[PDB]
RNA sequence: UAAUCUUAU
RNA sequence: AAGUAAUUAAUAUUAGUAAAACAAUAAGUUAUAAAUAAAUAGAAUAAUAUAUAUAUAUAAAAAAAUAUAUAUUU
RNA sequence: AAUUUAAUAUAACUAUUAAUAGAAGGUUACUAAUAAAUUAAUAAUUAAUUUUAAAACCUAAAGGUAAACCUUUAUAUUAAUAAUGUUAUGAAUAAUUAUUAAUAAUAAUAAACUAAGUGAACUGAAACAUCUAAGUAACUUAAGGAUAAGAAAUCAACAGAGAUAUUAUGAGUAUUGGUGAGAGAAAAUAAUAAAGGUCUAAUAAGUAUUAUGUGAAAAAAAUGUAAGAAAAUAGGAUAACAAAUUCUAAGACUAAAUACUAUUAAUAAGUAUAGUAAGUACCGUAAGGGAA
C-alpha cells in the first residue's frame, strides 16, 4: 500500500525562534500540549481526524451497469465506535475505528502497541487524535519507568526569604513570578 | 514539546552509538599507492596488447 | 600512482574510501555489527534477526564492478562471489544455456 | 449478555 | 470589418547534392528490390521473355498477377 | 558655434533571449515629521555599509459594529514609599498627587506557478446511450521559492544498461477502439543538466498476495470490503507453467536543467484603436459590466 492522502499534506514550517528574537504578530494564549504530529491533519475525509482509520479515505469511483452507464459513486470505509481497554492509561478509550484497524489492533495485542510501534507506516496511519493518543501513553510509560528522583520543597522554603528581601530593598514579590525566575536554576 | 523515544528507537539510538564509538575504518595512502601501482600495470598492460 | 588513483572515476574512489581494501570483507553474510560485513551481501542483524538490505544496493554494486574491471581493480573490491551477479565473459563462460535452448 | 445501539440525570 | 498560424502527409516547379540525399556527435528518415497475411524465400543455368523473382499451386513446369535483366548500375 | 542623423531618461506596454531575485491600499485630518555613524577618493560632498526617530483611523480573527465608528480604560492596576487634608484612638482607616518595581496587547498581506480533493456540460462520434470532450473548466484545501520526481522489488533479454526531470529521433511504430469517433507507448541513441550520491533506517505485516467492487482511451499504481504469507535456504517481475535472467516493497534525504512573477540588459519586417489617464465616468439592489 501507499500513504499518499497523508504523506503529501504540507505544514506551513514554523521558524525556530531564539529567545533574543522579536515576536510575532500573532503569539497564541495557551501553549502547544501536544508535539507537533508530521502530517498535519487531514483536509479531506475530516471524520477520520476523530478516529483510528488506519489511512483509509473515503474512495470515489463508478457505478457501472450493464449497458456501462457511469455514475459516480462513493466506497465509505467500515467504521465503527469501540471503547477498547488501555493498560497503560487504565482506562478505556472510545473511538471511531476501521474494522480493518481493529483486526490490526487485536493482533497486535493491545491499543496501546498499536499507537506505539516505531515504524512510520503506523505514525502515518495513525491520525492526529491517533498521535495524540500515542504521546499520552508514551509519555504515561516514561513516568512508570523514571520518577523524577530514582527541590520543590526547597524553593518553598526560600520563596519567603526572597519575598521579605526583594521588600527590605523596596519592591513586592508573588510566588508565580518566584516560580518563573527559577525554574532553570 | 518533543515526543519521547519508544523502547525500540532508543535502543536503535544505543546502537548507532556503540557503531560510533568503534574505530572507523578509513582508506589508508598506503592502500591508495596500491591501488594506483595496480591501475598503472593494467595501463601498461593495455598499451602493450 | 597517487595521481593514477585520483584519476579514477568518482563512484568507485568514493567506495574506496568508505569501504577500504585493507579490511578484508566477508564472501558470505555476516553480522551487520562485524567489521568485515560486505557491503554488497544483505548481512543478519543479530538482536532482531532480520536481513539488512546490502549497503550498497546491486545497480550500485553493479556499478562500480564494472569500474574495476574497467580500471583493473577488482581484487581491492569486496567479493561478489555470494552475490548471485557475475560480469562479462566469466559471466559468459560460466552459464549454462537454458533449458529452451538445449531441450526445445 | 462488559456485542452493539436509544433515552434521561 | 473576413482563407491566418502551428504540427504533419501527398503532389508539382525550381535550386543544391546525386546512387545516394539530409545530418556530421552518434542515431535516424527517405532512396537503393519486387513480393507475401506471415515465415529460415528474393531477380538471364547459354539473353527479352519464350529467361528470372515473388504470391497461389507443385516433383518441376504451365497458368493469373506484378516486378527484374538487351562503355555503363537506377 | 549651430543644425541634422543614430543611441541613451527618473517617463510606455507586448514577444523572445540572457542574467539576477522571490513581491500595501483606502478613510480624513489635532496632516501620519527624522536623526546619526563608519569607510572610500580629493571641510561640504556624492557612493557604499550600518544604526536610529516618528508613523492617526479602516482593511474577519482585544470585544463589538451598518469599513474608516463604538466599547474596553497601560496619562491602568497591585504594591512600596514620600507630601497633602479628614475621621476615630505616638499607631490605625480611606482619598489625591509624584517617583520606584511588577502585569498584557496590535494578522492589510499578494497574484500567477505547484500539490491534493471533488469533478461537469456544451461538444465529437455527421443520431445517441459505451466512448469523447476531460481528470479539462470550475469550486475547495494546503505548501514553497519554486513545487513535483529521484538513486531501481527499474528496464531489458542471455548481450547489456545503470539517479532524476525536459526536449529530438525511435514513431503516429508496437499497442488499443460501439476494432466507430478516435486514442497511442517503451527500449535504444542524442542533447540540456549538476559534484550527483547518500544514509538519516536497530531493513519494515493486517503488508505482499488472493477474491471481489472501482481504477490514467494504449501502458498501472492506486483503492473500499474481506481472507492473508515467506527469510536471502527467502521475496518481487511476465495469461500460465518450466528454465533462465534481473531487482529487494511494506524506512529515508537530495542540488541542477523546469514552471510562474518581478527587475535589469539586449533584439524587434510588434503595438500610437496591444502607447501610459480608468477599473474612473456611467449602467446594475447585487455579483458584476464598462466608455470617450
Ligand atoms: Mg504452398
Ligand atoms: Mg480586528
Ligand atoms: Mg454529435
Ligand atoms: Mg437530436
Ligand atoms: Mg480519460
Ligand atoms: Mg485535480
Ligand atoms: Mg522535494
Ligand atoms: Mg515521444
Ligand atoms: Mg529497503
Ligand atoms: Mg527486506
Ligand atoms: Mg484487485
Ligand atoms: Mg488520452
Ligand atoms: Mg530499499
Ligand atoms: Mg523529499
Ligand atoms: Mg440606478
Amino acid at each position: 500500500r501507499q500513504w499518499r492522502l497523508i504523506e503529501t499534506r504540507k505544514i506551513a514550517k514554523q521558524p525556530n525562534y531564539q529567545v533574543g528574537d522579536a515576536k510575532p504578530l500573532h503569539m497564541p494564549k495557551e501553549r502547544k500540549k501536544f508535539p507537533d504530529y508530521k502530517y498535519g491533519e487531514s483536509n479531506i475525509f475530516k471524520q477520520s481526524n476523530k478516529g483510528l482509520y488506519g489511512g483509509s479515505f473515503v474512495q470515489f469511483g463508478n457505478n457501472i451497469s450493464e449497458s456501462k452507464a457511469k455514475t459516480r459513486k462513493k466506497w465509505l470505509p467500515n467504521v465503527v465506535k469501540k471503547g477498547l481497554w488501555s493498560e497503560t492509561l487504565n482506562r478505556k478509550i472510545s473511538i471511531k475505528m476501521t474494522a480493518k484497524v481493529l483486526k490490526t489492533i487485536s493482533k497486535e495485542g493491545g491499543i496501546d502497541n498499536y499507537l506505539t510501534k516505531e515504524k512510520s507506516a503506523r505514525i502515518k496511519e495513525l491520525g492526529p487524535t491517533g498521535w495524540k493518543l500515542r504521546y499520552r501513553v508514551l509519555k504515561r510509560k516514561d513516568e512508570i519507568e523514571n520518577p523524577p528522583h530514582k527541590r520543590r520543597r526547597l524553593m518553598s522554603f526560600l520563596y519567603p526569604l526572597e519575598k521579605l528581601e526583594y521588600r527590605s530593598v523596596g519592591k513586592d514579590l508573588n510566588y508565580k513570578k518566584f516560580v518563573e525566575l527559577f525554574a532553570d536554576v | 514539546p518533543e515526543m519521547p523515544l519508544t523502547e525500540v528507537r532508543k535502543s536503535h539510538l544505543a546502537e548507532k552509538k556503540e557503531l560510533a564509538e568503534r574505530e572507523v575504518p578509513k582508506l589508508t595512502e598506503e592502500d591508495m599507492e596500491a591501488i594506483g601501482a595496480r591501475v598503472f600495470e593494467f595501463l601498461e598492460k593495455q598499451k602493450r596488447e | 600512482y597517487k595521481q593514477y588513483f585520483d584519476s579514477l572515476p568518482l563512484k568507485l574512489k568514493s567506495f574506496f574510501q568508505r569501504y577500504p581494501p585493507s579490511i578484508k570483507y566477508s564472501p558470505v553474510s555476516t553480522s551487520t555489527k562485524a567489521i568485515n560485513a560486505n557491503p554488497f551481501l544483505p548481512n543478519k542483524h543479530p538482536v532482531t534477526q532480520r536481513f539488512h538490505d546490502p549497503k550498497y544496493s546491486l545497480r550500485r554494486m553493479s556499478d562500480v564492478y564494472k569500474l574495476a574491471l574497467r580500471y583493473g581493480v577488482e581484487e581491492f573490491l569486496p567479493p561478489i562471489e555470494n552475490t548471485k551477479k557475475l560480469f562479462f565473459e566469466e559471466k559468459y563462460n560460466k552459464k549454462t544455456l537454458m533449458k529452451g535452448v538445449l531441450l526445445p
